[PDB]
């Protein structure tokens, strides 16, 4: 009729929040979000998260590695897994009633994973490449080391299994890793183009680990790190950050607005062909702010100090209540835009239904971004300049500075 | 293997001597005699055998 | 599902007294995307004109006479709107994505570009060297040079054979004039389409366009759209060898029917059967796509893709694989074997899925506003109107086995293909061989 | 009336593949299934079997068997591969089916 | 840059009279293959004899 | 003549950790110092020995710990490397460290100094028996200085100083900025910011 | 190559069929007949040829 049917959220007795939204699309997508991730690994067991991210298709108890892959395919389905340092979403798309048929596999994949010692022993060499291709983007390599120098304990763990550990993850570490993190209290059965009741009638079978909290990532301690990767690629990737942010923390929106209040500033402030942006990651119990700068070699120095000076003086009051309005209104856009494509949108409905258990409407989500301004942006930058910083870099570097040279 | 013409112990012998066999492109017509010589032999042995029978 | 399709709003369309076709799909989304899609590409260039359209693209944004660079950029950034675009061989477009609270503003911005680019004799000379560089970057992407070379030889000696960016000579020398000459010759209402999708309501759009697109046609030429010279396909090959590269690229293909033609559906369904592979998959058990399975069992390639790239009155139906110096042959062998199998002994169990996989694409083909707009923009421009998922459905919801065969074989069997291959390709057999790999020893 | 159990034991001792010191499973002919099967076998067992099989070839090479004491007793024969070999076969029949 | 590369002209040079652009190569070649195969068809034929 | 010329070595407070789980950590800690030809040198050589039994005789479980010392042209290094069992690495580093620390706070009897002073004399005289190692000596000087300090004075120099320096050398260590390095599991190993 | 018995196109054929050829250790005496059968053939062909000459 009008295409409106309030996204219903119903937190099961387990703690397994269930959210849905029948938008009436010809095709729908269900997805299991979880508070798992490499953020929970130790000096040992490392990468187990990653490998786990690749085992998606290995045999289960309700369906065989064969049946599941061809099973999904016979319908025109799509099974896939997007993972972050502290959260793994197992999605899967399709259409019509072919969703019902899809679910069986998704159900199995996340709760009935019987990692067979062969199947994994035969899978692990994958890591070697999945990792190898990803690393063809200098951007990823530097961020891996960023966090490395940003923290000292958890969260500072790699997102792609470290080399030395490749063929060493065990079929057990996989169960143990799952058993302790894939628990109802930290999961959510999100979904689109589905009848909420129908999405609930499933959550019932999806019950194998009341576990509750299970494990628990140690509070991320901060550090003033700095690691340089000498490799002469002809152009430096330099990123600088300073402890800050936190998803759910009020101080957040500030940077989002500084994230935009900044940019044209650092960009429109430099010499020769380059690239520079404001960096910003907001984690559970911590976060990061700063900027990455792809710049020509010899000119890297100039290009970093600059982007930096801008961030600096930005705090020293170089922000017109104008710049803030512009920004404030850009987030509104980027938010509203990065939600058109159902999958990116579904990522939104889920992330919250997992963290909070609610749903901030576009109305208030804006009311919140609007809620603050200026008397903060100027300030956010200050925190940056003053606080301790940790840098990371890739490339020739020879002309690049160290944090001790600012 | 896929081809099943490059895996079989015998075909592999043929597909490596009368097919897939790397030959220069500029081979002259003078190179046509090894061939002839061979078929020349098949022919003799045949006609001969058949002739020896009488 | 069928209802979901049946309940999908119709796409409003209406031409102006000008000639421009204005279409759109009203949704609800606070956001949206609008843009114009031109009936112009590199195909329309000359031996000396070629590259214009691209040189042109790199300036389309850098400012108009009505409002110079510093401003245009400032005005868009400032409203959180995104302006992006492209140009192929027969299809160019510029689109913006804002909050549907700005259809009128966006619409104006648009027009001001497709009608008054500064073409600053001082800016041009700059982008000139930007392209010549950007071009030398497009180069090491062996995945693209290969396709270019394909087209080159596939449609050798014709307008299609020319690459969308153009020769360095042309770019090194196109005149401030030529660019204008290219603009005022192809950017005309009859060939352009103003499309949109979002919270926008048709009328507000029409009017807004009908207001900023104040074009007026005098003669009959202006009002009419010129048809291009047919392009001759040619069963041939081109080999850019260099054992210096890490791996080889191969692309083989037969001539395609062209948008207008229906079979492009059955044919679109067949490709769904051989699908595509890529070392990051998890599947030695991949449903059919034996090419992929085989590719995994015998390690035949790094990846491969089936494609039915088409144009106004022609096209290319083929495939492309990336492989190691040593597995080029088997790969080609095995693949080329699938086309035959495809059109000589296909099965229902196969086509059934084929369809489904398509329908899922067919739909995700419209995930968001920008992409939807792309369909309206295209559909009109190439088909004549819009094809609703509800339709595509039927079209490709009634393709049986015998249908695939009949067609595939109609377009593939014993046809002289067009192959292209860069990299370490010593192991790729001669043409004659890949040629007789076009008929099955039934 | 006559236990298959009585029989099976008869045949076991009748066959004699134990006088060489090898388990029942150490004799199954290596067709495609048994090949996959053995490859899944844990390393403990693999080397165990490997040695057994070689110790048998050597006896056989010498035309001599193993002393009565060392003969594996029926009731202690460990079906170390059958479990595996089984899944292999039903895993396959599943596929042999789907592809139809 | 590869964009700087064209395929030489076989036009006339080698192409049989039914092959010169702006005219579908396809309408004319089932006729072109028909000939060739006919020649081969005939040889197999003569040879059998 | 001179030809090129190495740029004066600027110092830095670095710290790079190599995660690889070898089952036992190799941790080394240093602090800018020393310089071949610089008087301040012999001091550490004597602290290099004044230290050792101290850090070694000061720990828990099977391990290894020594005093590190490199004397370069326009710079140098001092500190110590510690091969220690994994989980025990922490304990083993802090310890070796505390010893170096308190060493400066006056824990050196004019005895320990004599012992040391006389060990260098030995190690020097011993590490010169094997011609090749000896030849290394005649050369290194004939290149740096252009002279030849006789065993007589080379000793006269090691003897020339003591105590009113060893206690002090250690101080420089504790106070100055430090830079660490490490290999192994590490998970139980600390960072310089934890000392 | 070193061996010069494993590199030569012909010897390599022999050194791979009557030497260096992997044979099980427990081969029974029943396996002695392929051999015999072969030499049995050499023998016939010889005596025969020599006999056909008269
Ligand atoms: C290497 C191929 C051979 C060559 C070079 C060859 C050559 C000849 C020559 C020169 C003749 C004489 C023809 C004449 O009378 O003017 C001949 C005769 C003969 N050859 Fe061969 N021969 C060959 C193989 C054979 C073989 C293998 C057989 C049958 C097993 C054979 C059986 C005979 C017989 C029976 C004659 C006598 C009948 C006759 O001469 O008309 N030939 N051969
Ligand atoms: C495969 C090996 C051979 C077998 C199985 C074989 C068997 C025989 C047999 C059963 C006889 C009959 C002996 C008798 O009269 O009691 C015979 C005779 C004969 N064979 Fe063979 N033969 C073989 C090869 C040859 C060959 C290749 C030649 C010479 C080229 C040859 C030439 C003859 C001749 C001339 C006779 C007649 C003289 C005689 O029988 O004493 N044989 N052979």
């Amino acid at each position: 009729p009008p295409h409106p049917q309030d996204l219903e959220i119903t937190k099961l007795p387990n703690g397994l929040v269930i959210a849905s939204l029948e938008n009436y699309s010809p095709g729908s997508t269900i997805g299991v979000f979880i508070k798992a991730g490499s953020r929970y690994e130790n000096s040992s067991n490392l990468g187990t998260s990653h490998l786990l991210r690749l085992a998606s298709s290995l045999t289960t108890k309700g369906a065989s590695s064969f049946k599941i892959t061809r099973g999904i395919e016979a319908v025109g389905g799509k099974l896939s897994v997007e993972s972050t340092r502290e959260n793994m979403a197992y999605t899967v798309e399709c259409l019509r009633d072919d969703v019902e048929i899809l679910m069986e596999f998704l159900l199995n994949v996340t709760t009935a994973p019987e990692f067979r010692p062969w199947e994994v022993a035969d899978l692990q060499p994958q890591l070697k490449i999945d990792k190898a291709v990803a690393f063809q983007n200098p951007q990823t390599h530097v961020i891996e080391n960023l966090h490395a120098a940003a923290y000292r304990n958890a969260l500072a763990d790699s997102l792609y299994c470290p080399d030395y550990r490749i063929g060493k993850v065990t079929s057990v570490e996989l169960h143990d890793f799952v058993q302790n993190h894939f628990t109802s209290a930290r999961m959510a059965l999100v979904g689109l183009g589905v009848s909420h009741p129908v999405l609930k009638n499933v959550a019932e079978q999806l019950l194998n680990i009341r576990g509750g909290l299970g494990l628990s990532g140690a509070k991320a301690k901060y550090r003033g790190g700095e690691i340089r990767e000498q490799n002469g690629d002809s152009l430096v990737h330099a990123a600088i950050v300073a402890e800050s942010a936190a998803i759910g923390g009020a101080e957040a929106n500030a940077f989002s607005v500084l994230q935009h209040v900044l940019g044209a500033n650092p960009h429109v402030k430099r010499g020769n062909p380059f690239d520079v942006s404001a960096f910003n990651a907001s984690y559970s119990d911590s976060g990061l702010f700063g900027f990455y700068t792809i710049s020509q070699a010899a000119y890297a120095g100039q290009v970093i100090k600059a982007a930096y000076n801008q961030v600096k003086t930005i705090a020293q009051g170089n922000v017109s209540n104008e710049n803030v309005q512009a920004a404030k209104n850009k987030l509104k856009a980027k938010y509203l835009m990065s939600v058109e494509s159902s999958e990116g949108f579904l990522e939104e409905v889920g992330s919250q239904a997992l963290a909070a258990g609610s749903y901030n409407p576009p109305s208030t989500v804006l009311q919140q971004i609007d809620a603050v301004a200026d008397a903060d942006v100027i300030k956010a930058a200050k925190k940056f300049v003053s606080r301790q910083k940790s840098m990371a870099a890739s490339g020739n570097l020879g002309h690049t500075p160290f944090v001790d040279e600012l | 293997a896929p081809n099943i013409r490059k895996s079989h112990p015998l075909l592999k012998m043929i597909n490596n001597s009368l097919i897939d066999l790397p030959a220069p492109s500029n081979i002259s017509a003078w190179w046509n005699f090894g061939s002839l010589l061979a078929v020349c032999l098949m022919t003799q042995i045949l006609t001969g055998l058949l002739l020896a029978m009488h | 599902y069928a209802q979901a399709l049946q309940s999908v709003p119709e796409t409003q369309v209406s031409q102006l007294d000008n000639g421009v076709r204005v279409a759109s799909e009203q949704s609800s989304q606070p956001t949206c995307t609008v843009g114009v899609w031109i009936d112009a590409g590199s195909r329309y260039e000359s031996e000396k004109n070629n590259g214009a359209g691209y040189f042109l693209e790199h300036l389309a944004f850098k400012g108009t006479k009505n409002r110079p660079q510093n401003a245009l950029e400032k005005e868009v950034e400032s409203m959180g709107a995104h302006l992006n675009a492209y140009s192929s061989r027969e299809h160019t477009a510029y689109y913006i994505k804002a909050l549907s609270k700005d259809v009128p503003k966006a619409v104006e911005l648009l027009a001001d570009i497709v009608q008054n680019c500064s073409l600053e004799d001082s800016q041009i000379e700059k982008e000139r060297d930007v392209i010549v560089r950007e071009l030398q970057e497009n180069d090491t992407s062996m995945r693209e040079v290969v396709f270019n070379y394909l087209h080159a030889t596939a449609f050798q000696g014709t307008g299609l054979a020319q690459s969308v960016e153009g020769p360095s000579e042309n770019i090194r020398k196109l005149s401030r004039a030529d660019l204008t000459e290219y603009l005022s010759t192809h950017y005309t209402a009859p060939r352009m389409v103003l499309a949109a999708a979002g919270g926008v309501e048709h009328q507000q759009l029409l009017e807004l366009a009908q207001k900023h697109f104040g074009g007026v046609p005098f003669t009959y030429d202006d009002d009419a759209v010129p048809t291009l010279s047919k392009c001759r396909f040619t069963g041939s090959q081109i080999r850019h060898r260099e054992d210096g590269l890490p791996l080889a690229h191969v692309a083989i293909a037969v001539e395609g029917p062209g948008w207008a033609h229906p079979d492009l559906v059955a044919l679109q369904v067949a490709n769904a059967i051989i699908g595509h592979y890529d070392r990051t998959y998890g599947g030695g058990l991949h449903s059919s796509s034996p090419l992929a399975s085989i590719a995994v069992t015998n390690k035949l390639c790094q990846s491969f893709q089936t494609f039915s790239i088409c144009y106004s009155e022609t096209g290319l139906f083929g495939f492309y694989f990336v492989c190691d110096r040593m597995s080029i042959d088997d790969m080609m062998f095995v693949l080329q074997g699938q086309w035959m199998r495809l059109c000589t002994s296909i099965s229902e169990s196969e086509v059934l899925r084929g369809k489904n996989f398509l329908r899922n694409a067919l739909v995700s083909h419209l995930d968001g506003t920008t992409p939807v707009c792309e369909d309206i923009g295209r559909e009109l421009l190439t088909y004549g109107r819009r094809i609703p998922l509800e339709e595509w459905e039927e079209r490709l919801a009634e393709v049986d086995a015998r249908m695939v065969r009949e067609v595939c074989s109609k377009y593939i069997y014993d046809q002289c293909p067009a192959v292209a291959g860069p990299g370490p390709i010593e192991q790729l057999p001669d043409y004659n061989r890949i040629r007789s790999g076009m008929f099955w020893l039934r | 009336s006559r236990w298959l159990e009585g029989i099976r034991k008869w045949y076991y001792n009748a066959a004699g593949f134990n006088k060489y010191g090898l388990m029942r499973d150490d004799t199954i002919y290596e067709n495609d299934d048994v090949k996959e099967a053995i490859r899944r076998l844990p390393e403990n067992l693999y080397d165990d079997r490997m040695f057994r099989i070689k110790r048998a070839l050597d006896l056989n090479m010498r035309q001599q068997i193993l002393p009565k004491e060392q003969w594996t007793k029926y009731e202690e024969d460990v079906p170390y591969l059958e479990p595996y070999l089984k899944e292999v076969i039903r895993e396959r029949k599943e596929r042999e089916e789907w592809d139809k | 840059s590869h964009t700087d590369i064209k395929v030489p002209n076989f036009s006339d040079y080698r192409r049989p009279p039914d092959d010169y652009s702006t005219k579908s190569s396809r309408e004319s070649d089932p006729s072109r293959k028909g000939f060739s195969y006919l020649v081969t068809a005939v040889t197999t034929l003569g040879v059998a004899y």
